[PDB]
């Protein structure tokens, strides 16, 4: 389980077209954090 | 590849793939429609032991 | 029922190189696959096609190591996917502006060329399907399974 | 980004969370075969040859094996692609029912 | 009724039900009677059991 | 022929094993099939 | 016993493929060839 | 849809004049059109395929 580049993130590849809940359905995807607002680990 | 047996001689191709979900949630729907034919008689086999 | 076919997911990314389209142009949002008789029953009484021929790409996408990103590959071992724009765009958002929304990297991309597809058109709720069945084409007189 | 809206206590003070990602991607193959024979590979060699007609007339039976046996591989990966897509396609997707 | 494999499945239903869209039955059709499968073959079946 | 035309286009033993349980059934109800259902129209139009 | 250099230039063509050893007692010399014999030459 | 379908006048003509009477004398079997048959059977030895 890698944290991945958030400079990554600092441009984007392609936006997505739809917000949902998140965490009801975790496990198609493997790094997964609820960051409650602007928070530690971000830096 | 290149690899023979028999006398004959088989070039067996390959090409490795991938597979990227780009969905954040549900992108794919099974629906369920008719009904064919059932493969098991619903009979009787007890089963031993 | 069909309705609850086209909103119990939602949609994915907006990838704008794809664009399959119509004659008049309205881009296509999920595309149905059955078998051959059920595409039958929908047709005679169901559901109404709209237009008979889709616009369709024919281009690829390259993907390929060649420039500053071949270096990584070798002494490092691994790869961004654009190292020359992601790298490129790492020396201007510390010094000039700041954005909410960007541009993204796949919009100040070119348009591929589009040719006519013959394949039947249906229109459920309000977004376009291509509808298909798939044992004639591909799964004809072989040994396999249609899954 | 989830968006928000502001409430009233007794509800707790809600605050903007953020959602992050990693996907690892999973990875197939294909496979397709060929096969000549034994006297296939002469007649492409020029082992079995003659200065006759009849031998230079059976390059051409030896040449087009391979133009029947080209055609049906090259082509049968595009039917694979639409073969694996439908097998992709039924693992990502859960019934109506459900 | 074994109760070693239902401990080894987990609880959340956002694969649960993704699971029972394409699980791997037990049974094989091309089998004479009804047997056990083959550790090679696998089909896609759903399974509201 | 319908209970063939969905048989040769998959061929083990209970695969035809199937066959007979179609072979009877379609045709013990859909033989004659303009004098028993005739008086639809959606039936005799396929 | 079919002549193979006749249909190097054949004179019709069909339409429909099929697996053909489906129906198999309708003919007289028939013959599965996987992908090359040796007795094709 | 139709009353009144246009429809050809007369069949085909197959004859063992030419070159094939030879083989159906001497030979004793017979190409369909060997006019054509063993024509077509030199170009492609000689050009193209």
């Amino acid at each position: 389980p890698p944290g991945y580049r958030y400079a990554a993130a600092m441009v984007p590849t392609g936006s997505l077209l739809s917000t949902i809940e998140v965490a009801s359905h975790r496990r198609l995807f493997d790094f997964f954090s609820r960051v409650r607002s602007d928070a530690n680990s971000l830096y | 590849a290149r690899h023979e047996t028999g006398g004959g001689v088989n070039f067996t191709l390959t090409q490795p793939r991938g597979n990227v979900d780009l969905g954040v949630g549900y992108t794919a729907v099974v629906a369920t429609a008719t009904v064919r034919n059932p493969v098991t008689d619903m009979g009787n086999l007890p089963q031993n032991f | 029922w069909l309705v609850d076919l086209t909103t119990a997911t939602q949609p994915s990314v907006a990838v704008p190189r794809l664009t399959h389209a119509d004659t008049r142009g309205r881009p296509v949002d999920g595309v149905l696959v059955t078998t051959a008789p059920i595409k039958q029953r929908l047709l005679q009484s169901f559901l109404k096609v709209e237009d008979t021929e889709a616009d369709v790409p024919v281009t690829y996408g390259e993907m390929v190591l060649n420039g500053a990103n071949l270096v990584t590959a070798l002494v490092m071992g691994k790869a961004v996917r654009s190292l020359d724009d992601v790298g490129r765009h790492l020396l201007e958002m510390q010094e000039e502006q700041l954005d909410l929304n960007r541009q993204t990297l796949d919009e100040l991309e070119s348009a591929p060329q589009t040719t006519r597809v013959r394949a039947d058109l249906v229109s459920i709720g309000e977004k376009l399907v291509f509808l298909e069945a798939l044992e004639k084409r591909i799964y004809a007189a072989t040994n396999v399974p249609y899954p | 980004h989830q968006p928000l809206i502001a409430r009233d206590g007794p509800h707790p003070i809600e605050q903007p969370t953020h959602n992050y990602m990693t996907k690892i991607i999973d990875r197939r193959a294909l496979n397709a075969a060929f096969s000549l024979a034994t006297e296939a590979i002469a007649l492409l060699t020029g082992e079995a040859l003659d200065g006759t007609g009849i031998g230079a007339h059976r390059q051409l039976r030896a040449i087009q094996q391979l133009a029947r046996n080209v055609q049906a591989v090259l082509g049968a990966f595009e039917r694979g692609t639409a073969d694996q897509m439908l097998h992709v396609l039924l693992e990502k997707a859960p019934p109506l029912a459900l | 009724f074994t109760s070693a494999d239902i401990a080894a499945k987990h609880r959340c239903l956002e694969r649960l039900i993704v699971e029972t869209g394409s699980a791997v039955s037990t049974a094989t059709a091309a089998s004479d009677v009804q047997f056990k499968r083959p550790p090679g073959c696998r089909e896609l079946v759903e399974d509201p059991c | 022929l319908l209970p063939m035309q969905r048989y040769l286009d998959n061929a083990t033993r209970v695969a035809r094993a199937t066959l007979v349980a179609e072979l009877k059934r379609s045709f013990c109800e859909t033989s004659f099939f303009l004098g028993k259902a005739g008086h639809r129209r959606e039936a005799v139009e396929a």
